[PDB]
């Protein structure tokens, strides 16, 4: 049924208790076609967060994945506790940063971008998982009656109590909420090419922070993405990136009030769960470099020609 | 060579190089910018990436179909209530749809006990509302995957 | 009779393959909008070749429909609309030569976008190769135009019988969206306007049979009647044609697709083996060289007279004049490369409608105060002043709204057409180093006037 132009058919497969070698077995072999992605759900099993962590989840998964494949990232699901309430508030909106950078397809999970937590456990007549039921509340709207989602007197699962101040109506008025920064980020990784394409390079491990750059080849500009999973704490760029400006205007970073501000290269402050996108205009990719060929990668390699502004595969 | 110069007064400076060549020179300079046009124009259909596939642009969103949306007043989420929300679901830039299980089932937790793989569980409505949210997302530029057991 | 037949191939022409979308790209996904605005395009159409025919039974060729202005208007007037008219049929073999290159080009990227670059060297290098075939060589071919006939009725009659037979099955898939219509937005006016301009091409796209209407022999005997017969038959069949897309396509394919019927095949017929996409490029490869043959005939045919183109009544070569096809070529190349398909259409149409008004003033002018004194009609002209409120209403609302400045650009070309007429005619200047040009190129070409 995938013959018709555009309508190709999608399939991916589930595998949670194993282990990385075994789940990207489901990728296939060269000649031989499996599936499409396996689902990632490696970071949906953190219950603490710390730069080395998130590291090595990220570079095991890039690294033991065939070369040219396509990657994907989740950060929760039906089966696991809501974010919010695994990690704390203070990693919502950083997290939601973290799904939208990576390379490959972020999947997102209902209730995510508002903020849901989980709801006390209660029992009801149907069989039912007690110990999973904590991440099925339904999808908070307003402030009317059952947060919106149902009219009648009683509804299946009881409404988290929360939501007089958490829920979608709410949020789509105030110029910080989570529901904000969600649709940038959307809309920034739906129109740019250097977020749905182009090379992926990582720097070395750290205890507090992580940071990483997209670049795509005839651009002259990069991305960069620095998260701060640790404490507050100070940066100084110039010491993991040599040639940058004494100044960097933010791009995007999760406390909005940031956005379109100038920073010091030498000197970044940073807080508990705090998140910055510099773009930075440069010709210095570092997939180029003699140092940085051991930690890129793409899938789809492309060039892009700005004077016939097309794409191209011989570079 | 004057103003309605005649066909007689024609052959006595075509003859001249400096108005024989000059002609052959341009129509074969004309049919080389054709040749190097065609060229140019299947060279650049060769040589150029394949284009990313609608699963590899786009984010999905997954839906727990029973805590949704509400649309008959019964308690249960349903099929309608999801049709309902596609505007909210399309202001998140979304692509694609994701919707766990849904057959007629008689254990719904513990992975899925199917009583039957071709029928629409009663509490989430009829055939006929998931053919209607089916042609409503693909209306929308939409697309709509499953869970299979 | 055979006429109708004749009269039906001239005009069911090239068009169809575009507009579709191009419609339902404006009114946003309304399919009754379109449905009666493809209605208003047939019934506007109707009128404007039913004065075309009346003045073309008054007068023989383009040169007389010049000499009409002439009698009717100032001779500033005549100058004006043969200068309007060269650009509107440059417009229209540029917008044929990106057509028949885009069609060509779709096949290889199988669901996504075309790049623009391939696309307009392949409608420059098409242009360029129909333009040199059209001189120093081939005037017309009658088997590749009759095979090119065969095929386009052919596979119009393909899609509509398909079309026919799937909304008679009746299946639920593909009737449902007829039902519950008009349920979308309404738009605005300048889109309404838009959508007239699109489908007016797609309908009388081919129709300028007025040269052909003028060399027939029953004046005011069948000739309303041959009109009557055959034009609402290929209104018919376009409304039905659009009934077969919207069944087996979606609004937001239909809009996001470059090519309907070869994506239509594909969803339909997935077994068309390339086969489509060679038919419909060679058709449009027969327009093409009927075009530009059809639109360098009255260049010619005018430049023996009131022009300062001298140079151009030269008939050179195998016979074949030069100066036309260089002049075309060259303004179809800018036209190629400055600008995209659909904006081509809007000005190419915003124009002709704003040169009918003037035709049908002059028709009036006929009428102004010698009313007896007008061609014998059915309803005795009613028609036409109803038509030109209709077309003062399509000119009118593109400026108030005003979201492009190229509709400007139009009317300053238009008055600049007056501004270059002003000095060449009443003060009847000459420059010497114009027949020093003129004489040079005389011998480069051996470019003789007989
Ligand atoms: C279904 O759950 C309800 C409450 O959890 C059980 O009891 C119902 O409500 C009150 C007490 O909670 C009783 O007085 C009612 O008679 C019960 N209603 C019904 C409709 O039974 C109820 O026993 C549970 N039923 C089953 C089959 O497990
Ligand atoms: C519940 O949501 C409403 C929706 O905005 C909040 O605003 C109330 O409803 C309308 C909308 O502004 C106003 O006319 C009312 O005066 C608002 N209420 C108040 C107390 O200002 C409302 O504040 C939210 N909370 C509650 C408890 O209703
Ligand atoms: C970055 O690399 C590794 C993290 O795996 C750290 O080095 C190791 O640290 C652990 C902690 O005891 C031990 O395995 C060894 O002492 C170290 N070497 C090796 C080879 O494992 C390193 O400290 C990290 N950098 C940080 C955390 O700033």
């Amino acid at each position: 049924y995938s013959t018709e132009p555009g309508r190709y058919r999608f399939m991916g497969t589930e595998a949670y208790a194993e282990s990385i070698d075994r789940t990207v077995m489901y990728y296939g072999l060269p000649f031989i076609q499996e599936a499409d992605f396996p689902f990632n759900n490696y970071l949906s099993m953190l219950d603490t967060v710390s730069g080395n962590s998130v590291y090595e989840v990220i570079t095991s998964w890039m690294e033991n994945m065939p070369e040219g494949k396509w990657p994907n990232w989740m950060i929760g699901g039906p089966d696991s506790s809501r974010l919010t309430s695994r990690l704390g508030n203070q990693y919502v909106n950083v997290m939601n940063m973290l799904l939208f950078t990576l390379p490959g397809t972020p999947i997102t999970y209902y209730g995510e971008e508002i903020g849901m937590g989980n709801i006390v456990a209660a029992n009801l007549n149907e069989s039912y998982d007690i110990n999973t039921l904590r991440s099925k509340s339904p999808m908070q709207w307003d402030n009317s009656s059952n947060a919106g989602f149902s009219e009648a007197s009683n509804t299946w699962l009881p409404t988290n109590s929360d939501y007089h101040t958490v829920n979608v109506d709410v949020q789509k008025t105030q110029p910080r909420s989570a529901l904000k920064l969600y649709q940038d980020l959307s809309l920034l990784h739906a129109n740019e090419l250097l977020l749905n394409r182009g090379w992926f390079c990582h720097l070395r491990n750290d205890s507090h922070y992580v940071v990483y750059t997209r670049e795509l080849d005839g651009i002259d500009r990069i991305f960069i993405v620095v998260l701060n999973f640790g404490e507050s704490t100070l940066l100084n760029l110039h010491n993991m990136i040599s040639g940058l400006p004494a100044k960097m205007r933010i791009r995007l970073s999760t406390n909005s009030a940031d956005k379109g501000s100038k920073v010091d290269t030498s000197g970044i402050f940073l807080d508990k769960g705090e998140g910055l996108i510099f773009e930075h205009n440069t010709k210095n990719l570092l997939h180029r470099q003699t140092a940085f060929r051991d930690r890129c990668f793409v899938s789809n390699r492309a060039c892009y020609s700005s004077v016939l502004n097309i794409l191209y595969t011989s570079c | 060579p004057y103003a309605g110069m005649p066909k007689e007064v024609l052959f006595q400076f075509s003859g001249q190089a400096r108005y024989r060549i000059p002609r052959e020179i341009l129509f074969w300079l004309t049919v080389a910018s054709v040749l190097v046009l065609i060229a140019a124009t299947i060279a650049i259909i060769a040589l150029s990436p394949k284009c990313l596939d609608w699963w590899q642009e786009g984010p999905m969103y997954q839906i727990y179909p029973r805590s949704f949306k509400d649309s008959n007043k019964d308690g249960n989420g349903d099929l309608k209530g999801i049709q309902d929300k596609l505007d909210y679901i399309t202001a998140l830039n979304i692509k694609t749809v994701w919707i766990t299980s849904f057959y007629k089932s008689s254990l719904k937790d513990f992975r899925y006990g199917v009583e039957d793989f071709r029928e629409v569980d009663p509490i989430f409505g009829t055939m006929e509302d998931f053919e209607n949210l089916v042609a409503a997302i693909h209306d929308k530029g939409l697309k709509l995957i499953i869970d299979f057991i | 009779w055979w006429g109708t037949s004749f009269l039906l191939i001239n005009i069911i022409g090239a068009g169809i393959f575009v507009s579709p979308k191009g419609v339902l790209a404006y009114s946003c996904m309304n399919v009754g909008v379109s449905l009666c605005v493809w209605a208003g395009c047939a019934i506007l159409a109707m009128t404007s070749t039913l004065c075309s025919a009346e003045i073309s039974i008054s007068f023989p060729c383009s040169g007389a429909q010049y000499y009409f202005l002439k009698r009717y208007f100032g001779s500033t007037v005549a100058f004006l609309n043969l200068w309007t008219s060269l650009f509107l049929g440059s417009g229209v073999v540029a917008g044929q030569a990106l057509l028949l290159a885009e069609y060509s080009i779709q096949p290889f990227f199988p669901s996504c976008s075309v790049p623009k670059l391939p696309k307009k060297c392949l409608a420059l290098a098409m242009l360029w190769i129909v333009g040199i075939l059209t001189s120093r060589g081939v005037k017309e071919v009658t088997w590749l135009q009759i095979a090119s006939s065969v095929l386009k009725v052919s596979i119009l009659s393909f899609i509509s019988l398909t079309g026919v037979v799937f909304l008679i099955r009746g299946k639920k898939e593909n009737v449902e969206r007829f039902q519950n219509a008009f349920d979308a937005e309404l738009p605005d006016i300048s889109h309404l306007i838009q959508a007239i301009f699109q489908g007016y091409f797609a309908y009388s796209g081919g129709a300028c049979f007025t040269l052909i209407a003028g060399e027939l022999k029953k004046p005011r005997t069948t000739i309303p009647k041959c009109i009557f017969t055959a034009l609402p038959l290929v209104t018919v069949v376009y409304l039905l044609v659009n009934i077969s897309y919207l069944t087996v396509l979606t609004p937001r394919e239909i809009l996001s697709s470059d090519a309907v019927a070869i994506t239509w095949a594909d969803r339909a017929f997935p077994s068309l083996a390339w086969i489509m996409p060679f038919a419909i490029s060679t058709s449009l490869f027969s327009n093409l060289l009927i075009s530009i043959f059809k639109s360098s005939r009255p260049i010619y045919l005018a430049s023996q007279e009131g022009q300062l183109p001298l140079l151009f009544n030269t008939l050179n070569s195998h016979s074949s004049p030069f100066t036309a096809v260089l002049l075309l070529v060259t303004l179809g190349s800018l036209a190629i490369i400055l600008t995209s398909l659909i904006d081509l259409i809007n000005y190419i149409f915003f124009t002709g409608s704003l040169w009918s008004i003037l035709l049908m003033i002059g028709i009036l002018r006929r009428r102004y105060q010698e009313p007896n004194l007008s061609i014998p009609y059915k309803v005795f002209l009613s028609f036409p002043l109803a038509t030109i409120v209709i077309d003062v209403g399509l000119v009118v609302i593109p400026l108030v709204k005003s979201p492009n400045v190229h509709y400007v650009y139009v009317l300053l070309l238009v008055l600049s057409g007056l501004l270059f007429y002003i000095p060449l005619i009443h003060f009847k200047i000459r420059l010497a180093w114009f027949e020093k040009m003129t004489c040079y190129l005389q011998l480069l070409f051996n470019i003789c006037l007989p």
